[PDB]
């Protein structure tokens, strides 16, 4: 049990790192993931700016 | 099969913001999220 | 003042002189 | 005066960027024979 | 792999690019996101965004394209509008102030400061471009913007990359009512740094768009709008050979060795025959043998210049749609057999054919109407020299009493630069007039 | 006696000016770097 | 065994080493408190999942450390590590070394010692300093010094913020930036040296961020600590130890003040728009604004240049792309050095700083380069120095206070080598 479930999961990594369609499709994985992130900052930037246009109305008031 | 185990995996929470070459052969999609949207 | 435009004769001749220079690539892929 | 030796300052700021682009190019200029020449020592 | 560059200058430069820019992204599938469809991404079954659309890896098509003005006015709303994001922003260079609507600031005070800013846009977009097919210039010669900032980068670009093809688009001033009072004085001058650094510049005038609504469009207050749309269409129907491909395609460096036999008379005409409303199209069939006759209609035209006072010296067609060669061979027969259709005689061929499969897009809104194929008609009619003789005189009686002068030599212009430019347009004159004459 | 110059490209950045160009972000490009043109 | 041990030092040092350990712990996972939710290089293991830092913040005088310690990361920080003082050595070489310097003198070398044994493989030190204020002058050449004999040879690595062209907050700046050269000259291994008007503009001409502080300047200031020590944490292609980095950028001896520039320094609006390929990243270094020191490369010459590649670089298109800027002409490089390009590709994308300043790039470059252009920026605050010298000003106290005239004297013509020093490497 321990035997031929060491076989598959390195069989498994052999085809996963010589492989250049599974790379080609590995590296934009992490660019949809890089997307999501940039969005998350996007909407990150503007929560943040609103935390003194609170603060600028109350040193003013 | 290594590619259906990676695109069930770090695919399906990447719904909007995901690259062009992706979804080879539309039948992909339908393996995966009920409505999806393409 | 005098001293201020006195460069700007300069700087006119050495700008002219680089709108003439480019006046005066295949290298690689060619040759 | 002050702003006007101000204003100089940027003239000959601005001067010693054109003798460098002057200087670059030369480097850029004269070299491009040489590689000419070394690349036409193999030719010929 | 086939590539251009469009780069955009002036007001006038990004009211068409407001315009066609809108109809390349829907071309393909392009939303004002720069995001493909989710229904496209399949695979990645198509190449022919990459002739104007760049893609960065998460997927974002960024155009090659610099829009740089000195009048902040016009590109803030491209900032503020539907297409804030499409347009890389870095990409979209304004000024503080104005040009001022004279050359004079345009060329030597304020234009000389951009300029190497936006040589940098454009080694930008030819670095990532493998083979450039050629540039596409967009500006108009109203006043300082549109004529001395292009001018100097006429001066600029053609030192940079030398051996280059690099098309032009230009609207043109009126033979009667125009708008601006300094204008005049531009076209002369800015003709001179055209001459001899560009490749090919193209003949529209925006008054035959407002007498092409009044009867083709049938359309009640011709608005700036519609106007940039035709000429959004027509850079499109020259262009479209570089996306898709049809039975005779035609690249952009086909195009100068195909018009211009002297290198000093690159200035053709450019018209759009199968232009008309959603109501008259439902009646009028159109096959490829009677809109090619309404290419040559007078009526049809693009510029105020009767064709019938001059001679057609070379011509090239360029077919978009489910178009047949055979009845394109036939049409043009009959067009060579027309005794009212004159020739030059040195040039017994003349027409030059371009075939594209795919038919013509309509934007939603617009007053065209889905037309089942269509024709673009280029030629470098003799007649246009009439324009110049129009204008040259217009020049001549503002120059005679050295009226408006003032705010040129004011900023930096020399007053025997004029006289230089008028003693070359007098050669023009006079060029027209040893082309179009019969061998001896 | 304190004042900036201002910029002429209305950007935030692009701090350009009549006397100091060269002033500006430089350049994206895949092939040649900024200063070998 | 992979261990390192910051030393960070002054006012700016340590507000510097802040940000850093920021970066620090999001890299690997420490949350702020200490405890977790491939590190020992920065992080030392305790008993219940607790990763303390392993460096020893230092202060001659208290605030900063103060709210360092009672703020945000609070817990994490060991109550030891972080020294204070109790009176600051107003901006005066003198204080720092040869007057206050001493009484924490031994308490920063015994706390060092502690992680310093603690560890098994310590590839070498970080002392993050600014030459301008005493602590971060007399302090940290006093600690150089005796580091050299009680650790004995060892990556004696340092980051530090030499004084900018124009803008200067201090007065006696020359005096105290000059005289903390003669020590390390010969006390130190790799200057890697980053200024501050610089910093300035590459957070305004590529990050658009205007009335810029020293905070947003402190996480730029990280991310290159990040990347000069991301191949000995993470993992990777082509990897490059603290060792490699000596003998590949230092060619000389004496010649030791390499420069620095981080690459996809981009914000996120612009990056959607804009690619960044090991090309474009790389071919974008080179250029003479992207420069954290305002030294512009092209007055001068390339002698080295190490280019770390932290991220899904592929260890080919480096291969062309260095070809590249090989062939090029404008940027010159010295024919003592045929080559001159170290790589290193490690493969972990840069980490993104909660509410900071970049976007995160698949693919990012930090070259540190040795341009004889360094050699310039001394000479320019070495004139300030003579000015100063020549009517003795800001002398009574400097002096008059635990150290001699002859320092003032010998630190000048031990400088005037070192940039004669550099002239001859050119020739
Ligand atoms: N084709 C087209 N032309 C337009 C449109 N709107 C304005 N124009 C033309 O633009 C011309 C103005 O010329 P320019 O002097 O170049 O105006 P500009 O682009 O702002 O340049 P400057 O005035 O110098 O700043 C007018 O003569 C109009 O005919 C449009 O929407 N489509
Ligand atoms: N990059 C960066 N530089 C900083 C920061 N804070 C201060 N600096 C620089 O460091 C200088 C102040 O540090 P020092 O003058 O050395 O002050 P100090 O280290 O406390 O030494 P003393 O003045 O004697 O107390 C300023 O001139 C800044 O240029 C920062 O947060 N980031
Ligand atoms: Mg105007
Ligand atoms: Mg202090």
């Amino acid at each position: 049990l321990k035997r031929e479930s060491l076989k598959d999961e390195k069989l498994r990594q052999q085809v996963r790192e010589n492989s250049a369609e599974l790379r080609e499709l590995e590296k934009k994985l992490k660019a949809a993931y890089m997307n999501k992130e940039r969005a998350a900052q996007i909407a990150e930037k503007d929560a943040i700016k609103y935390g003194q246009m609170k603060r600028d109305a109350e040193i003013a008031r | 099969e290594e590619r259906l185990k990676l695109l069930k995996e770090h695919a399906t929470k990447l719904l909007g913001y995901l690259p062009k070459g992706v979804f080879k052969n539309e039948d992909d999609i339908d393996m995966l999220g009920e409505e999806f949207r393409k | 003042q005098a001293q201020n435009q006195a460069l700007d004769r300069e700087i006119q001749e050495w700008e002219s002189r680089n709108s003439a220079h480019s006046k005066n690539q295949h290298d690689k892929v060619k040759s | 005066l002050n702003a006007l030796r101000h204003q100089l300052g940027l003239r000959q700021k601005w001067l010693e960027e054109l003798q460098l682009q002057h200087s670059l190019r030369e480097l850029e200029i004269a070299e491009a024979q040489d590689s000419n020449t070394e690349v036409a020592k193999t030719m010929r | 792999m086939r590539e251009c560059i469009s780069v955009h200058v002036g007001q006038a430069g990004v009211q068409i690019g407001n315009a066609c820019w809108e109809l390349y992204c829907l071309e393909h599938g392009i939303q004002p996101d720069g995001q493909m469809p989710s229904d496209k991404t399949i695979g990645g079954g198509d190449d022919s965004f990459n002739t104007f659309f760049s893609e960065t890896g998460a997927g974002k098509h960024v155009p090659r394209a610099v829009f740089v003005d000195l009048e902040p006015t016009v590109i803030d709303e491209v900032r503020t509008g539907t297409y804030r994001q499409l347009f890389h922003p870095e990409q979209l260079i304004t000024g503080k102030e104005d040009a001022a609507n004279n050359y004079a600031r345009g060329h030597y005070t304020i234009g000389k400061e951009l300029i190497d800013l936006v040589l940098d846009r454009i080694r930008k977009l030819a670095d990532q471009c493998t083979g450039l097919q050629g540039f596409l210039i967009f500006h108009s010669f109203g006043g300082g913007t549109g004529s001395g900032f292009t001018s100097l980068l006429m001066e600029r670009l053609s030192v940079d990359y030398g051996k280059k093809s690099k098309l032009e688009f230009s609207i043109y001033p009126a033979p009667q009512v125009s708008t601006a009072v300094v204008e005049p004085y531009n076209s002369i001058l800015t003709t001179h740094t055209t001459l001899e650094h560009s490749d090919c510049a193209f003949m529209v005038d925006n008054e035959a768009i407002y007498d092409i609504c009044r009867r083709n469009l049938d359309i009640e207050r011709p608005t700036y709008t519609n106007l940039n749309r035709l000429i959004g269409q027509i850079v499109s129907s020259i262009t479209a050979s570089l996306r898709f491909d049809g039975a005779l395609n035609v690249d952009l460096t086909e195009f100068q060795t195909n018009l211009v036999p002297y290198p000093r008379i690159h200035f053709p005409l450019a018209t759009y025959a199968p232009v008309i409303s959603a109501e008259k199209a439902y009646h009028e069939q159109l096959s490829v043998a009677e809109i090619t006759n309404a290419c040559f209609e007078p009526a049809n035209q693009m510029v105020k210049c009767d064709p019938r006072h001059g001679k057609y010296m070379a011509c090239c067609l360029l077919y978009r749609g489910d178009v047949v060669p055979k009845d394109v061979n036939a049409a043009i027969a009959t067009i060579k057999t027309k005794r009212t259709i004159q020739f030059v005689d040195w040039c017994p061929t003349g027409f030059k054919v371009g075939i594209n499969y795919q038919p013509p897009t309509v934007v939603p809104g617009g007053d065209l109407a889905k037309v089942q194929r269509a024709v673009c008609m280029l030629s470098n009619t003799t007649a246009i020299a009439e324009a110049w003789a129009r204008l040259d005189h217009k020049f001549d009686l503002m120059y005679a009493k050295r009226a408006f002068v003032h705010w040129y030599v004011g900023e930096g212009m020399e007053e025997g630069e004029f006289s230089e430019a008028r003693e070359d347009m007098a050669a023009l004159e006079k060029d027209y007039e040893e082309v179009g004459m019969d061998s001896v | 006696n304190v004042y900036m110059e201002k910029s002429i490209v209305t950007g935030p950045d692009n701090y350009i000016t009549s006397y100091d160009r060269l002033n500006f972000h430089p350049s994206y490009r895949v092939c040649r770097p900024s200063i070998c043109d």
